[PDB]
């Protein structure tokens, strides 16, 4: 049938629209999820992790990509946007995509507009996948094109900031709804 | 030696402070990166909201530069604000890294209503609606702040959230040929614009810095916003910002540019 759910830290199926954020599912490997800037050109923002296992980061609101299905749950293995909950001098979009497939060099996640679209553009449409892992109910996140690709972080302790991106080990995470916001 | 930046002689300032109208007495917010002690600005006060980072201080400039661009000192040195004697608070509600949360914000808007702040500038923004944003927007307003807010960024045919909350005043940004810059919003949201391309101001480490973007128009108007209230202190923040739109320069259509080029000198006339 249509894939099973994705559920938070609560045991609920998430929503289109409502606030997670994405935090490790093992707080020993950090916190959650935010933006980083250049060092010299600021914006567009990165996305990062927070190192500090105690650090929520930004929520994300997660819609289906592609024609709104009826029931609004977000599901396993779907193409779906990914946005942050933020505000943010560049005044520019705060929905993630993923270093274009056509690009040279490493493939981060960043927020904000590109010069140069793909054709198809689904740089945007991330999938979030079951981790083998999960003694409870934790994920992994893959952006797909022509090929898929899981998302991991490149660490630096510097440390500069630690970008999301095509790395592994994958980055393993749970999603839990912001409370009352 | 002090430099006249182009947009605060397009938004003729001068002719505001020639007659005695330089924004003493009102109290003007930054909520922002921080505002970075500078020689060539005031800070009276403030307070942070970002977790982790506790001081006013700027660690990315882009507080201190539009803090310049509201209130650089009139003196021998660097540049000169719109109201250079407007009294600057800094209220630190985006961290270093330029972003900030619906709760930073919120709570740096009530700090605005608490403190009986006149202006709050909001130069920071994203296409994320959120309805705590704008009760918050809708109590500062509620308790005489004028809240004031970039358009966005982006380029496109509907404005930037706060800004596009109706009791945020939104403003786009000029040129120095009075057009829309490319990158500048509009939309029926949009209020105002302002200079914002090539604007010099203040920058942290006693340094200067032009910058682009409707972040730098923002604070042209809440300047502006400070001179009128210096001169009509009865005035409610819904007054001042309708005699900031009825005064300003016609440029075009309304909802490339709202009502216009905010012009100091016909709103203190
Ligand atoms: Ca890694
Ligand atoms: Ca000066
Ligand atoms: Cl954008
Ligand atoms: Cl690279
Ligand atoms: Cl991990
Ligand atoms: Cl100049
Ligand atoms: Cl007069
Ligand atoms: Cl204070
Ligand atoms: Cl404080
Ligand atoms: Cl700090
Ligand atoms: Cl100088
Ligand atoms: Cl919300
Ligand atoms: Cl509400
Ligand atoms: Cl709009
Ligand atoms: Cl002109
Ligand atoms: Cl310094
Ligand atoms: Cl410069
Ligand atoms: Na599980
Ligand atoms: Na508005
Ligand atoms: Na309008
Ligand atoms: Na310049």
């Amino acid at each position: 049938a249509d894939p099973p759910p994705v559920h938070d830290t609560d045991g609920h199926e998430l929503r289109a629209d409502a606030n997670y954020y994405v935090l490790s599912a093992n707080r020993a490997h950090g916190g959650g999820l935010t933006m980083a800037p250049g060092h010299g050109r600021h914006c567009p923002l990165f996305v990062s992790q927070d190192p500090n296992g105690q650090h929520d980061g930004f929520p994300v609101r997660i819609t289906p990509y592609g024609v709104a299905p009826s029931d609004k749950i977000i599901r396993l293995s779907t193409d779906v946007r990914i946005s942050f909950r933020a505000y943010t001098t560049c005044l520019q979009s705060t929905e993630w995509h993923i270093d274009s497939e056509l690009a040279a060099g490493r493939r981060h996640v960043i927020t904000g507009p590109v010069k140069d679209p793909s054709p198809s553009g689904r740089e945007n449409a991330f999938r979030i996948e079951k981790y083998s892992g999960a003694e409870v109910h934790e994920y992994k996140l893959m952006s797909c094109g022509d090929w898929c690709q899981d998302l991991g972080v490149f660490r630096d302790l510097k440390g500069g900031a630690w970008f999301l991106g095509a790395t592994e080990p994958y980055h393993v995470v749970v999603f839990k709804k912001a409370p009352p916001a | 030696a002090q430099s006249v930046p182009w947009g605060i002689s397009r938004v003729q300032a001068p002719a505001a402070h020639n007659r005695g109208l330089t924004g003493s007495g009102v109290k003007v917010a930054v909520l922002d990166t921080g505002i970075s002690t500078h020689p060539d600005l005031n800070i009276r006060g403030g307070a942070s909201f970002v977790p982790g980072e506790p001081s006013t201080q700027d660690g990315n400039g882009h507080g201190t530069h539009v803090a310049g661009t509201i209130a650089a000192l009139n003196n021998s040195i660097g540049v000169l604000g719109v109201a250079p004697s407007a009294e600057l608070y800094a209220v630190k509600v985006l961290g270093a890294s330029g972003s900030g949360s619906v709760s930073s914000i919120a709570q740096g808007l009530e700090w605005a209503g608490n403190n009986g702040m006149h202006v709050a500038n909001l130069s920071l923004g994203s296409p994320s609606p959120s309805a705590t944003l704008e009760q918050a927007v809708n109590s500062a307003t509620s308790r005489g702040v004028l809240v004031v807010a970039a358009s966005g960024n982006s380029g496109a045919g509907s404005i930037s959230y706060p800004a596009r909350y109706a009791n945020a005043m939104a403003v786009g940004a000029t040129d120095q040929n009075n057009n829309r810059a490319s990158f500048s919003q509009y939309g029926a949201g949009l209020d105002i614009v302002a200079p914002g391309v090539n604007v010099q101001s203040t920058y942290p480490g006693s340094t200067y810095a032009s910058l682009n973007g409707t972040s730098m128009a923002t604070p042209h108007v809440a300047g502006a916003a400070a001179l009128v209230k210096q001169k009509n202190p009865s005035w409610s923040n819904v007054q001042i910002r309708n005699h900031l739109k009825n005064t300003a320069t016609s440029l075009g259509s309304t909802n490339l540019y709202g009502s216009g080029l905010v012009n100091a000198e016909a709103a203190t006339r």
